[PDB]
Protein backbone atom coordinates (compact mmCIF):
# COMPACT_ATOMS: atom_id res chain seq x y z
CA UNK A 1 0.00 0.00 0.00
CA UNK A 2 2.67 2.48 -1.15
CA UNK A 3 4.59 2.40 2.12
CA UNK A 4 7.63 4.35 0.88
CA UNK A 5 5.60 6.96 -1.01
CA UNK A 6 3.41 7.67 2.04
CA UNK A 7 6.45 8.08 4.29
CA UNK A 8 8.30 10.33 1.84
CA UNK A 9 5.16 12.42 1.35
CA UNK A 10 5.11 12.75 5.16
CA UNK B 1 2.40 42.25 -16.44
CA UNK B 2 2.51 39.70 -13.62
CA UNK B 3 0.76 39.89 -10.24
CA UNK B 4 2.25 39.32 -6.80
CA UNK B 5 0.44 35.96 -6.61
CA UNK B 6 1.76 34.73 -9.97
CA UNK B 7 5.22 36.03 -9.17
CA UNK B 8 5.20 34.37 -5.74
CA UNK B 9 4.38 31.09 -7.49
CA UNK B 10 7.43 31.39 -9.75
CA UNK B 11 9.64 32.14 -6.74
CA UNK B 12 8.35 29.05 -4.93
CA UNK B 13 8.87 26.75 -7.92
CA UNK B 14 12.38 27.98 -8.75
CA UNK B 15 13.49 27.59 -5.13
CA UNK B 16 11.86 24.16 -4.95
CA UNK B 17 13.80 23.08 -8.04
CA UNK B 18 17.08 24.52 -6.75
CA UNK B 19 16.56 22.57 -3.51
CA UNK B 20 15.99 19.28 -5.38
CA UNK B 21 18.41 19.45 -8.34
CA UNK B 22 22.09 19.45 -7.38
CA UNK B 23 24.25 20.69 -10.28
CA UNK B 24 27.37 19.15 -8.71
CA UNK B 25 25.99 15.60 -9.09
CA UNK B 26 28.29 14.64 -6.21
CA UNK B 27 25.69 12.16 -4.91
CA UNK B 28 26.10 10.01 -8.03
CA UNK B 29 29.21 8.34 -6.58
CA UNK B 30 26.89 6.64 -4.07
CA UNK B 31 25.06 4.72 -6.82
CA UNK B 32 26.06 1.25 -7.89
CA UNK B 33 28.87 2.00 -10.36
CA UNK B 34 28.16 2.06 -14.10
CA UNK B 35 29.42 -0.88 -16.15
CA UNK B 36 29.81 -0.54 -19.92
CA UNK B 37 23.88 -8.36 -20.05
CA UNK B 38 22.07 -5.26 -18.75
CA UNK B 39 25.30 -4.07 -17.12
CA UNK B 40 24.02 -0.50 -16.77
CA UNK B 41 20.74 -1.48 -15.10
CA UNK B 42 22.08 -1.30 -11.50
CA UNK B 43 23.56 2.18 -11.92
CA UNK B 44 20.57 3.56 -13.83
CA UNK B 45 18.13 1.96 -11.39
CA UNK B 46 19.85 3.92 -8.62
CA UNK B 47 19.89 7.10 -10.72
CA UNK B 48 16.13 6.88 -11.32
CA UNK B 49 15.40 5.95 -7.69
CA UNK B 50 17.43 8.94 -6.47
CA UNK B 51 15.58 11.12 -9.00
CA UNK B 52 12.14 9.92 -7.85
CA UNK B 53 12.99 11.13 -4.33
CA UNK B 54 13.92 14.53 -5.78
CA UNK B 55 10.67 14.76 -7.76
CA UNK B 56 8.73 13.90 -4.59
CA UNK B 57 10.55 16.73 -2.82
CA UNK B 58 9.85 19.10 -5.70
CA UNK B 59 6.16 18.15 -5.74
CA UNK B 60 5.82 18.75 -1.99
CA UNK B 61 6.86 22.39 -2.50
CA UNK B 62 4.42 23.11 -5.33
CA UNK B 63 1.72 25.48 -3.99
CA UNK B 64 -1.38 23.41 -3.32
CA UNK B 65 0.09 19.93 -3.83
CA UNK B 66 0.49 19.17 -0.12
CA UNK B 67 -3.13 20.18 0.45
CA UNK B 68 -4.36 17.40 -1.84
CA UNK B 69 -5.24 14.07 -0.28
CA UNK B 70 -2.42 11.55 0.03
CA UNK B 71 -4.22 9.33 -2.49
CA UNK B 72 -4.24 12.08 -5.13
CA UNK B 73 -0.61 12.99 -4.44
CA UNK B 74 0.30 9.33 -5.02
CA UNK B 75 -1.85 9.04 -8.15
CA UNK B 76 -0.16 12.11 -9.64
CA UNK B 77 3.38 11.00 -8.77
CA UNK B 78 2.96 7.41 -10.00
CA UNK B 79 1.63 8.54 -13.38
CA UNK B 80 3.94 11.53 -13.89
CA UNK B 81 7.24 10.51 -12.24
CA UNK B 82 8.88 9.17 -15.39
CA UNK B 83 7.74 12.27 -17.30
CA UNK B 84 9.23 14.67 -14.73
CA UNK B 85 12.48 12.69 -14.82
CA UNK B 86 12.61 13.00 -18.61
CA UNK B 87 11.91 16.74 -18.33
CA UNK B 88 14.42 17.41 -15.55
CA UNK B 89 17.14 15.38 -17.28
CA UNK B 90 17.21 17.94 -20.11
CA UNK B 91 19.28 20.11 -17.76
CA UNK B 92 22.17 17.61 -18.05
CA UNK B 93 21.50 16.79 -21.72
CA UNK B 94 24.01 18.14 -24.24
CA UNK B 95 23.39 18.76 -27.94
CA UNK B 96 27.07 18.40 -28.89
CA UNK B 97 27.31 14.93 -27.30
CA UNK B 98 23.66 13.87 -27.69
CA UNK B 99 24.16 12.54 -24.17
CA UNK B 100 23.33 13.33 -20.56
CA UNK B 101 26.54 14.65 -18.94
CA UNK B 102 26.48 14.67 -15.12
CA UNK B 103 29.82 16.14 -14.08
CA UNK B 104 32.38 13.54 -15.08
CA UNK B 105 32.99 10.87 -17.73
CA UNK B 106 31.77 8.08 -15.43
CA UNK B 107 28.36 9.79 -15.19
CA UNK B 108 28.05 10.58 -18.91
CA UNK B 109 25.17 8.53 -20.32
CA UNK B 110 24.91 8.02 -24.07
CA UNK B 111 22.28 6.13 -26.05
CA UNK B 112 24.35 2.94 -25.93
CA UNK B 113 24.58 2.98 -22.13
CA UNK B 114 20.79 3.10 -21.88
CA UNK B 115 20.42 0.10 -24.19
CA UNK B 116 22.52 -1.73 -21.57
CA UNK B 117 19.60 -1.24 -19.16
CA UNK B 118 17.16 -3.14 -21.39
CA UNK B 119 15.77 -0.37 -23.59
CA UNK B 120 15.26 -0.57 -27.34
CA UNK B 121 15.41 2.21 -29.90
CA UNK B 122 11.60 2.38 -29.92
CA UNK B 123 12.06 4.34 -26.68
CA UNK B 124 15.54 5.82 -27.10
CA UNK B 125 14.91 7.41 -30.51
CA UNK B 126 11.85 9.47 -29.42
CA UNK B 127 13.45 10.16 -26.04
CA UNK B 128 16.59 11.65 -27.60
CA UNK B 129 14.66 13.62 -30.23
CA UNK B 130 12.51 14.89 -27.36
CA UNK B 131 15.59 16.06 -25.44
CA UNK B 132 16.96 17.74 -28.58
CA UNK B 133 13.79 19.67 -29.35
CA UNK B 134 13.33 20.64 -25.71
CA UNK B 135 16.93 21.87 -25.56
CA UNK B 136 16.38 23.93 -28.71
CA UNK B 137 13.52 25.80 -27.02
CA UNK B 138 16.16 27.33 -24.69
CA UNK B 139 13.69 27.64 -21.84
CA UNK B 140 14.26 30.04 -19.00
CA UNK B 141 14.54 28.18 -15.72
CA UNK B 142 11.25 29.85 -14.73
CA UNK B 143 9.62 28.17 -17.74
CA UNK B 144 11.40 24.86 -17.12
CA UNK B 145 10.03 24.58 -13.58
CA UNK B 146 6.54 25.78 -14.49
CA UNK B 147 6.41 23.03 -17.12
CA UNK B 148 7.42 20.37 -14.58
CA UNK B 149 4.73 21.59 -12.16
CA UNK B 150 2.12 21.71 -14.94
CA UNK B 151 3.04 18.16 -15.95
CA UNK B 152 2.88 16.96 -12.34
CA UNK B 153 -0.49 18.64 -11.65
CA UNK B 154 -2.26 17.12 -14.68
CA UNK B 155 -5.77 15.96 -13.65
CA UNK B 156 -6.14 13.56 -16.61
CA UNK B 157 -4.17 10.83 -14.86
CA UNK B 158 -5.57 7.42 -13.88
CA UNK B 159 -6.49 7.21 -10.21
CA UNK B 160 -7.09 10.92 -9.61
CA UNK B 161 -10.21 11.72 -7.59
CA UNK B 162 -10.33 15.50 -6.97
CA UNK B 163 -10.16 16.28 -10.68
CA UNK B 164 -11.68 19.74 -10.16
CA UNK B 165 -9.16 20.84 -7.52
CA UNK B 166 -6.14 19.64 -9.49
CA UNK B 167 -7.41 21.21 -12.72
CA UNK B 168 -7.79 24.60 -11.02
CA UNK B 169 -4.24 24.35 -9.67
CA UNK B 170 -2.95 23.44 -13.13
CA UNK B 171 -4.91 26.26 -14.79
CA UNK B 172 -3.30 28.77 -12.43
CA UNK B 173 0.19 27.55 -13.35
CA UNK B 174 -0.68 27.56 -17.06
CA UNK B 175 -1.77 31.20 -16.73
CA UNK B 176 1.47 32.08 -14.91
CA UNK B 177 3.47 30.46 -17.71
CA UNK B 178 1.56 32.07 -20.57
CA UNK B 179 1.86 35.48 -18.91
CA UNK B 180 5.55 35.01 -18.12
CA UNK B 181 6.41 34.19 -21.74
CA UNK B 182 4.40 37.20 -22.96
CA UNK B 183 6.20 39.75 -20.76
CA UNK B 184 9.65 38.25 -20.07
CA UNK B 185 10.55 36.06 -23.08
CA UNK B 186 11.25 38.08 -26.25
CA UNK B 187 10.41 36.17 -29.40
CA UNK B 188 8.32 33.73 -27.36
CA UNK B 189 5.15 34.21 -29.40
CA UNK B 190 4.81 30.48 -30.19
CA UNK B 191 6.59 29.12 -27.12
CA UNK B 192 3.56 28.25 -24.99
CA UNK B 193 2.13 26.07 -27.77
CA UNK B 194 5.46 24.29 -28.30
CA UNK B 195 5.77 23.55 -24.58
CA UNK B 196 2.24 22.11 -24.44
CA UNK B 197 3.12 19.87 -27.39
CA UNK B 198 6.09 18.66 -25.34
CA UNK B 199 3.60 17.60 -22.66
CA UNK B 200 1.84 15.52 -25.32
CA UNK B 201 5.17 14.01 -26.40
CA UNK B 202 5.79 12.98 -22.79
CA UNK B 203 2.53 11.00 -22.72
CA UNK B 204 3.76 8.94 -25.67
CA UNK B 205 7.20 8.52 -24.09
CA UNK B 206 5.45 7.44 -20.89
CA UNK B 207 3.49 4.80 -22.80
CA UNK B 208 6.59 3.35 -24.47
CA UNK B 209 8.56 3.35 -21.22
CA UNK B 210 5.73 1.48 -19.48
CA UNK B 211 5.82 -1.25 -22.13
CA UNK B 212 9.57 -1.71 -21.73
CA UNK B 213 9.47 -1.44 -17.94
CA UNK B 214 6.82 -4.18 -17.99
CA UNK B 215 9.28 -6.44 -19.84
CA UNK B 216 11.96 -5.77 -17.25
CA UNK B 217 9.69 -6.21 -14.23
CA UNK B 218 8.26 -9.54 -15.44
CA UNK B 219 11.76 -11.10 -15.39
CA UNK B 220 12.82 -11.48 -11.73
CA UNK B 221 16.49 -11.70 -12.77
CA UNK B 222 16.20 -8.04 -13.81
CA UNK B 223 13.50 -6.73 -11.47
CA UNK B 224 15.70 -7.78 -8.54
CA UNK B 225 18.24 -5.16 -9.69
CA UNK B 226 15.66 -2.37 -9.25
CA UNK B 227 15.11 -0.51 -5.99
CA UNK B 228 12.11 -0.77 -3.66
CA UNK B 229 11.10 2.83 -4.49
CA UNK B 230 11.25 2.20 -8.26
CA UNK B 231 9.18 -0.98 -7.94
CA UNK B 232 6.60 0.89 -5.87
CA UNK B 233 6.35 4.00 -8.08
CA UNK B 234 6.54 2.28 -11.47
CA UNK B 235 4.44 -0.60 -10.15
CA UNK B 236 0.78 -1.17 -10.95
CA UNK B 237 -0.60 -1.23 -7.40
CA UNK B 238 -3.60 1.00 -6.68
CA UNK C 1 36.95 -45.03 7.30
CA UNK C 2 34.68 -43.24 4.82
CA UNK C 3 32.58 -44.79 2.05
CA UNK C 4 32.38 -43.77 -1.59
CA UNK C 5 28.94 -42.26 -0.96
CA UNK C 6 30.07 -40.16 2.01
CA UNK C 7 33.22 -39.14 0.18
CA UNK C 8 31.24 -38.17 -2.94
CA UNK C 9 29.10 -35.94 -0.72
CA UNK C 10 32.16 -34.08 0.58
CA UNK C 11 33.43 -33.61 -2.99
CA UNK C 12 30.08 -32.16 -4.06
CA UNK C 13 29.88 -29.74 -1.13
CA UNK C 14 33.46 -28.48 -1.42
CA UNK C 15 33.05 -27.84 -5.15
CA UNK C 16 29.68 -26.17 -4.53
CA UNK C 17 31.31 -23.83 -2.00
CA UNK C 18 34.26 -23.07 -4.28
CA UNK C 19 31.79 -22.18 -7.04
CA UNK C 20 29.86 -19.77 -4.78
CA UNK C 21 32.57 -18.12 -2.63
CA UNK C 22 35.03 -15.96 -4.56
CA UNK C 23 38.18 -15.33 -2.50
CA UNK C 24 39.12 -12.36 -4.72
CA UNK C 25 36.02 -10.39 -3.63
CA UNK C 26 36.34 -8.50 -6.92
CA UNK C 27 32.54 -8.28 -7.21
CA UNK C 28 32.38 -6.04 -4.13
CA UNK C 29 33.26 -2.97 -6.21
CA UNK C 30 29.81 -3.31 -7.81
CA UNK C 31 28.03 -2.65 -4.49
CA UNK C 32 26.94 0.78 -3.40
CA UNK C 33 30.15 2.16 -1.88
CA UNK C 34 30.69 2.03 1.88
CA UNK C 35 30.38 5.31 3.78
CA UNK C 36 31.91 5.65 7.24
CA UNK C 37 22.76 8.15 9.76
CA UNK C 38 22.97 4.48 8.71
CA UNK C 39 25.64 5.38 6.15
CA UNK C 40 26.79 1.76 5.82
CA UNK C 41 23.30 0.35 5.22
CA UNK C 42 23.41 0.69 1.39
CA UNK C 43 26.76 -1.09 1.04
CA UNK C 44 25.92 -3.82 3.56
CA UNK C 45 22.46 -4.30 2.06
CA UNK C 46 24.17 -5.05 -1.26
CA UNK C 47 26.74 -7.32 0.43
CA UNK C 48 23.98 -9.39 2.06
CA UNK C 49 21.88 -9.46 -1.12
CA UNK C 50 24.87 -10.68 -3.14
CA UNK C 51 25.54 -13.28 -0.42
CA UNK C 52 21.94 -14.56 -0.46
CA UNK C 53 22.35 -15.33 -4.17
CA UNK C 54 25.53 -17.28 -3.38
CA UNK C 55 23.80 -19.26 -0.61
CA UNK C 56 20.97 -20.09 -3.03
CA UNK C 57 23.57 -21.35 -5.49
CA UNK C 58 25.29 -23.37 -2.77
CA UNK C 59 21.99 -24.89 -1.63
CA UNK C 60 21.08 -25.93 -5.18
CA UNK C 61 24.23 -28.09 -5.34
CA UNK C 62 23.64 -29.88 -2.02
CA UNK C 63 22.73 -33.52 -2.80
CA UNK C 64 18.97 -33.86 -2.39
CA UNK C 65 18.07 -30.19 -1.96
CA UNK C 66 16.88 -29.71 -5.55
CA UNK C 67 14.66 -32.78 -5.20
CA UNK C 68 12.68 -31.13 -2.40
CA UNK C 69 9.55 -29.21 -3.32
CA UNK C 70 10.00 -25.54 -4.16
CA UNK C 71 8.01 -24.66 -1.04
CA UNK C 72 10.40 -26.58 1.23
CA UNK C 73 13.46 -25.12 -0.52
CA UNK C 74 12.04 -21.64 0.14
CA UNK C 75 11.13 -22.43 3.76
CA UNK C 76 14.68 -23.66 4.42
CA UNK C 77 16.38 -20.69 2.73
CA UNK C 78 14.20 -18.02 4.36
CA UNK C 79 14.84 -19.40 7.85
CA UNK C 80 18.53 -20.27 7.42
CA UNK C 81 19.89 -17.60 5.03
CA UNK C 82 21.14 -15.24 7.72
CA UNK C 83 22.73 -18.18 9.56
CA UNK C 84 24.60 -19.40 6.47
CA UNK C 85 25.81 -15.84 5.84
CA UNK C 86 27.13 -15.64 9.41
CA UNK C 87 28.84 -19.02 8.97
CA UNK C 88 30.34 -18.29 5.55
CA UNK C 89 31.58 -14.85 6.66
CA UNK C 90 33.99 -16.54 9.10
CA UNK C 91 36.21 -17.19 6.07
CA UNK C 92 36.89 -13.44 5.80
CA UNK C 93 36.90 -12.85 9.57
CA UNK C 94 40.28 -12.12 11.17
CA UNK C 95 41.22 -12.63 14.81
CA UNK C 96 43.98 -10.00 14.74
CA UNK C 97 41.59 -7.28 13.50
CA UNK C 98 38.34 -8.65 14.98
CA UNK C 99 36.93 -7.65 11.60
CA UNK C 100 35.81 -9.13 8.29
CA UNK C 101 38.55 -8.35 5.74
CA UNK C 102 37.48 -8.77 2.10
CA UNK C 103 40.56 -7.97 0.04
CA UNK C 104 41.13 -4.27 0.55
CA UNK C 105 40.67 -1.55 3.17
CA UNK C 106 37.42 -0.34 1.58
CA UNK C 107 35.89 -3.79 2.12
CA UNK C 108 37.16 -4.24 5.69
CA UNK C 109 34.16 -4.26 8.03
CA UNK C 110 34.68 -3.66 11.73
CA UNK C 111 32.12 -3.60 14.53
CA UNK C 112 31.66 0.16 14.16
CA UNK C 113 30.81 -0.10 10.45
CA UNK C 114 28.01 -2.55 11.25
CA UNK C 115 26.53 -0.20 13.85
CA UNK C 116 26.24 2.27 10.95
CA UNK C 117 23.72 -0.15 9.39
CA UNK C 118 21.36 0.06 12.38
CA UNK C 119 22.64 -2.75 14.60
CA UNK C 120 23.16 -2.54 18.35
CA UNK C 121 25.69 -4.37 20.48
CA UNK C 122 22.98 -6.84 21.54
CA UNK C 123 23.63 -8.41 18.12
CA UNK C 124 27.23 -7.39 17.42
CA UNK C 125 28.68 -8.70 20.70
CA UNK C 126 27.38 -12.30 20.30
CA UNK C 127 28.06 -12.18 16.56
CA UNK C 128 31.73 -11.26 17.05
CA UNK C 129 32.23 -13.74 19.90
CA UNK C 130 30.63 -16.33 17.62
CA UNK C 131 33.10 -15.54 14.83
CA UNK C 132 36.01 -15.71 17.29
CA UNK C 133 35.06 -19.10 18.72
CA UNK C 134 34.31 -20.50 15.27
CA UNK C 135 37.69 -19.26 14.01
CA UNK C 136 39.41 -20.91 16.97
CA UNK C 137 37.98 -24.30 15.96
CA UNK C 138 40.23 -24.10 12.86
CA UNK C 139 37.81 -26.13 10.78
CA UNK C 140 38.93 -27.94 7.68
CA UNK C 141 37.09 -26.62 4.64
CA UNK C 142 35.41 -30.05 4.44
CA UNK C 143 34.00 -29.44 7.93
CA UNK C 144 33.11 -25.81 7.16
CA UNK C 145 30.96 -26.78 4.18
CA UNK C 146 29.36 -29.78 5.89
CA UNK C 147 28.30 -27.45 8.71
CA UNK C 148 26.72 -25.00 6.26
CA UNK C 149 24.81 -27.83 4.57
CA UNK C 150 23.71 -29.26 7.93
CA UNK C 151 22.49 -25.81 8.99
CA UNK C 152 20.65 -25.33 5.70
CA UNK C 153 18.99 -28.78 5.81
CA UNK C 154 17.58 -28.38 9.33
CA UNK C 155 13.99 -29.73 9.42
CA UNK C 156 13.06 -27.78 12.59
CA UNK C 157 12.36 -24.60 10.64
CA UNK C 158 8.96 -22.89 10.42
CA UNK C 159 7.14 -23.64 7.18
CA UNK C 160 8.82 -26.98 6.41
CA UNK C 161 6.44 -29.71 5.26
CA UNK C 162 8.49 -32.81 4.33
CA UNK C 163 10.13 -32.96 7.76
CA UNK C 164 10.98 -36.65 7.35
CA UNK C 165 12.80 -36.23 4.02
CA UNK C 166 14.84 -33.23 5.19
CA UNK C 167 15.75 -34.94 8.48
CA UNK C 168 17.08 -37.99 6.63
CA UNK C 169 19.18 -35.74 4.39
CA UNK C 170 20.53 -33.90 7.43
CA UNK C 171 21.26 -37.15 9.28
CA UNK C 172 23.35 -38.36 6.34
CA UNK C 173 25.44 -35.17 6.37
CA UNK C 174 25.82 -35.35 10.16
CA UNK C 175 27.15 -38.90 9.79
CA UNK C 176 29.59 -37.79 7.08
CA UNK C 177 30.85 -35.02 9.37
CA UNK C 178 31.20 -37.17 12.47
CA UNK C 179 33.06 -39.82 10.47
CA UNK C 180 35.29 -37.26 8.74
CA UNK C 181 36.42 -35.74 12.05
CA UNK C 182 37.11 -39.22 13.48
CA UNK C 183 39.40 -40.32 10.64
CA UNK C 184 40.85 -37.10 9.17
CA UNK C 185 41.00 -34.54 12.01
CA UNK C 186 43.63 -35.39 14.66
CA UNK C 187 42.69 -34.10 18.09
CA UNK C 188 39.09 -33.67 16.95
CA UNK C 189 37.60 -35.79 19.72
CA UNK C 190 35.28 -33.00 20.93
CA UNK C 191 34.92 -31.14 17.64
CA UNK C 192 31.56 -32.53 16.52
CA UNK C 193 29.92 -31.42 19.78
CA UNK C 194 31.44 -27.93 19.55
CA UNK C 195 30.19 -27.53 15.97
CA UNK C 196 26.66 -28.58 16.95
CA UNK C 197 26.75 -26.00 19.74
CA UNK C 198 27.64 -23.43 17.08
CA UNK C 199 24.41 -24.39 15.31
CA UNK C 200 22.56 -23.58 18.54
CA UNK C 201 24.39 -20.24 18.81
CA UNK C 202 23.22 -19.41 15.28
CA UNK C 203 19.58 -19.87 16.30
CA UNK C 204 20.04 -17.21 18.99
CA UNK C 205 21.89 -14.92 16.57
CA UNK C 206 19.06 -15.46 14.09
CA UNK C 207 16.50 -14.41 16.71
CA UNK C 208 18.37 -11.21 17.61
CA UNK C 209 18.93 -10.31 13.95
CA UNK C 210 15.22 -10.76 13.25
CA UNK C 211 14.33 -8.31 16.02
CA UNK C 212 16.72 -5.68 14.66
CA UNK C 213 15.77 -6.32 11.03
CA UNK C 214 12.14 -5.80 12.07
CA UNK C 215 13.07 -2.34 13.38
CA UNK C 216 14.76 -1.47 10.10
CA UNK C 217 11.98 -2.81 7.88
CA UNK C 218 9.21 -0.96 9.76
CA UNK C 219 10.83 2.41 8.90
CA UNK C 220 10.37 3.00 5.14
CA UNK C 221 13.24 5.53 5.15
CA UNK C 222 15.56 2.59 5.87
CA UNK C 223 13.72 -0.33 4.24
CA UNK C 224 13.90 1.56 0.94
CA UNK C 225 17.70 1.17 1.09
CA UNK C 226 17.39 -2.64 1.10
CA UNK C 227 17.23 -4.75 -2.05
CA UNK C 228 14.21 -6.61 -3.42
CA UNK C 229 15.90 -9.97 -2.70
CA UNK C 230 16.65 -9.02 0.93
CA UNK C 231 13.09 -7.83 1.50
CA UNK C 232 11.76 -11.08 0.04
CA UNK C 233 14.09 -13.45 1.92
CA UNK C 234 14.11 -11.66 5.29
CA UNK C 235 10.42 -10.82 4.88
CA UNK C 236 7.59 -12.55 6.70
CA UNK C 237 5.55 -13.69 3.69
CA UNK C 238 4.50 -17.35 3.61
CA UNK D 1 4.71 -15.00 -3.67
CA UNK D 2 8.52 -15.20 -3.54
CA UNK D 3 9.00 -14.28 -7.20
CA UNK D 4 12.78 -13.81 -7.03
CA UNK D 5 13.41 -16.92 -4.92
CA UNK D 6 11.39 -19.11 -7.30
CA UNK D 7 13.27 -17.79 -10.33
CA UNK D 8 16.69 -18.18 -8.72
CA UNK D 9 15.78 -21.69 -7.58
CA UNK D 10 14.91 -22.36 -11.24
C1 LIG E 1 17.56 11.05 -14.23
C2 LIG E 1 18.18 12.18 -14.55
C3 LIG E 1 19.29 12.22 -15.52
C4 LIG E 1 19.31 11.46 -16.66
C5 LIG E 1 18.22 10.72 -17.25
C6 LIG E 1 18.29 9.87 -18.28
C7 LIG E 1 19.55 9.33 -18.89
C8 LIG E 1 19.71 7.85 -18.53
C9 LIG E 1 18.46 7.05 -18.89
C10 LIG E 1 17.17 7.67 -18.35
C11 LIG E 1 17.17 7.65 -16.81
C12 LIG E 1 17.09 9.15 -18.85
C13 LIG E 1 15.63 9.56 -18.60
C14 LIG E 1 14.81 8.25 -18.66
C15 LIG E 1 15.84 7.16 -19.00
C16 LIG E 1 15.31 5.70 -18.80
C17 LIG E 1 14.13 5.39 -19.71
O1 LIG E 1 16.36 4.78 -19.14
C18 LIG E 1 14.91 5.32 -17.36
C19 LIG E 1 14.51 3.86 -17.15
C20 LIG E 1 14.85 3.33 -15.76
C21 LIG E 1 15.08 1.84 -15.64
C22 LIG E 1 15.38 1.47 -14.21
C23 LIG E 1 13.93 1.01 -16.19
C24 LIG E 1 20.52 12.96 -15.05
C25 LIG E 1 20.18 14.24 -14.30
O2 LIG E 1 19.70 15.23 -15.21
C26 LIG E 1 19.14 13.97 -13.23
C27 LIG E 1 17.85 13.48 -13.88
O3 LIG E 1 16.86 13.27 -12.88
C1 LIG F 1 28.41 -11.50 4.05
C2 LIG F 1 29.64 -11.97 4.07
C3 LIG F 1 30.75 -11.23 4.69
C4 LIG F 1 30.61 -10.51 5.85
C5 LIG F 1 29.52 -10.54 6.78
C6 LIG F 1 29.33 -9.74 7.84
C7 LIG F 1 30.10 -8.48 8.13
C8 LIG F 1 29.21 -7.26 7.88
C9 LIG F 1 27.90 -7.36 8.65
C10 LIG F 1 27.17 -8.70 8.42
C11 LIG F 1 26.74 -8.83 6.95
C12 LIG F 1 28.16 -9.84 8.78
C13 LIG F 1 27.26 -11.09 8.90
C14 LIG F 1 25.86 -10.56 9.31
C15 LIG F 1 26.05 -9.04 9.46
C16 LIG F 1 24.71 -8.24 9.55
C17 LIG F 1 23.90 -8.64 10.78
O1 LIG F 1 25.01 -6.84 9.68
C18 LIG F 1 23.79 -8.33 8.33
C19 LIG F 1 22.53 -7.46 8.37
C20 LIG F 1 22.07 -6.97 7.00
C21 LIG F 1 21.30 -5.67 6.97
C22 LIG F 1 20.90 -5.33 5.55
C23 LIG F 1 20.09 -5.67 7.89
C24 LIG F 1 31.98 -11.10 3.83
C25 LIG F 1 32.32 -12.38 3.08
O2 LIG F 1 32.82 -13.36 3.99
C26 LIG F 1 31.09 -12.91 2.38
C27 LIG F 1 30.01 -13.26 3.39
O3 LIG F 1 28.87 -13.79 2.73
Amino acid sequence: RHKILHRLLQ
Amino acid sequence: MLSDEQMQIINSLVEAHHKTYDDSYSDFVRFRPPVRRLSMLPHLADLVSYSIQKVIGFAKMIPGFRDLTAEDQIALLKSSAIEIIMLRSNQSFSLEDMSWSCGGPDFKYCINDVTKAGHTLELLEPLVKFQVGLKKLKLHEEEHVLLMAICLLSPDRPGVQDHVRIEALQDRLCDVLQAYIRIQHPGGRLLYAKMIQKLADLRSLNEEHSKQYRSLSFQPEHSMQLTPLVLEVFGSEV
